[PDB]
């Protein structure tokens, strides 16, 4: 009942163009 | 590094964890010398000729597991170059798979590879993941399995998946069978290849199918030209969306399956009714198969009509779909928040195979 909430902000706030090429 | 690999009936992306696309992607096949010592990916269709070729993925489940290990053993050494005891691995599995095949898998990791620790995600998930959300419904096309997908909060909503059995290889045999119908001569599985690439230059989904046969008939303005590796030009006109269309009316191969578009519909409809709207405007897509120009546009009409008609509907297609299921576990395995969700050596060696649920 924890881990969900901050993988799910980390999941829907990430850049993409924070990916290396 | 953590290691990312998606095994498809088709494809098998694979490469590194936080990069943008994967570095190795080859088909998902096993090569065994017929007669008379084995081969996987593009070196075992090179020598289709003298090599017994298998689909240890067909239809999104495997099948057989000694095929399966051989291409695990190939996806480590031969196009990634790693030693596996030293990456934890992240493998997708189709939805709705058995239970047994799960936990097969993390049993085969942990002990033929000793990886340091694994995890499997559902393909589904890891292209809403890689578009930014974790609610929605998802449709995923491949080679040869097609699924609708709901997703609530990070977790797809197994009692609602909808499957349809025909993908990207069927639209290429009957595309296949319609230019044979008209003089044309495509046998030999080696052959099939032009077709293929017939498939994904040329053809596209009609937004209208009738507004459209009327179009075809009454002007050139549709007719298209590839020229075989042998000189002929063939002239195609509405084999480029009649094709396609099989997704929306399978019947066309002889299928009693609905549509991509009904299945969407019923797979939103088997669904908590307070979550549906965010489905309607949560209907990401994946998957080479979805790659056709004008999908998501006949989508968006297809689901308009069947939706009460107020409800905000959204279609996502992502212009990189065709790789959404690797990018996203790419970036789910990354992260520093799922780093302890790994299934570790040790966990395993405690609880067994099991662990995996
Ligand atoms: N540009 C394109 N346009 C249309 N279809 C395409 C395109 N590129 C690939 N495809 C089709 O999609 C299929 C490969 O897609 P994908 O890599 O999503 O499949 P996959 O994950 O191996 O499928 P499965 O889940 O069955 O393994 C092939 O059948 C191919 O014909
Ligand atoms: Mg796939």
């Amino acid at each position: 009942p924890k881990v969900a909430e901050n993988l799910k902000s980390q999941l829907e706030g990430f850049d993409k163009s924070k990916l290396k090429k | 590094t953590a290691l990312v690999c998606d095994n498809g009936s088709g494809l098998v992306k694979a490469g590194f964890a936080g990069d943008d696309a994967p570095r190795a992607v080859f088909p998902s096949i096993v090569g065994r010398p017929r007669h008379q010592d084995s081969y996987v990916g593009d070196e075992a269709q090179s020598k289709r000729g003298i090599l017994t070729l298998k689909y240890p993925i067909e239809h999104g489940i495997i099948t057989n597991w000694d095929d399966m290990e051989k291409i695990w053993h190939h996806t480590f050494y031969n196009e990634l170059r790693v030693a596996p005891e030293e990456h934890p691995t992240l493998l997708t599995e189709a939805p709705l798979n058995p239970k047994a095949n799960r936990e097969k898998m993390t049993q085969i990791m942990f002990e033929t590879f000793n990886v340091p620790a694994m995890y499997v995600a559902i393909q589904a998930v890891l292209s809403l993941y890689a578009s930014g959300r974790t609610t929605g419904i998802v449709l995923d096309s491949g080679d040869g399995v097609t699924h609708n997908v709901p997703i609530y909060e990070g977790y797809a909503l197994p009692h609602a998946i909808m499957r349809l059995d025909l993908a990207g290889r069927d639209l290429t045999d009957y595309l296949m069978k319609i230019l044979t119908e008209r003089g044309y001569s495509f046998v030999t599985t080696a052959e099939r290849e032009i077709v293929r690439d017939i498939k994904e230059k040329l053809c596209y989904v009609a937004l209208d199918f009738e507004n459209e046969m009327a179009t075809a008939a009454s002007s050139s303005s549709l007719e298209k030209s590839y020229e075989l590796p042998d000189g002929q030009v063939i002239t195609i006109g509405n084999e480029r969306f009649r094709c396609p269309e099989t997704l929306f009316q399978p019947s066309f191969i002889g299928m009693e399956s609905a549509g991509i578009h009904e299945t969407t519909y019923n797979s939103i409809m088997k669904c908590d009714i307070d979550i549906r709207k965010d489905l309607y405007a949560n209907n990401v897509m994946s998957g080479g198969t979805t790659m056709y120009p004008g999908i998501a546009d006949r989508m968006q009409k297809e689901i308009t009509a069947l939706a009460p008609s107020t409800m905000k509907i959204k279609i996502i297609a992502p212009p990189e779909r065709k790789y959404s299921v690797w990018i996203g576990g790419s970036i789910l395995a990354s992260l520093s928040t799922f780093q302890q969700m790994w299934i570790t050596k040790q966990e395993y060696d405690e609880a067994g195979p099991s662990i995996v649920h």
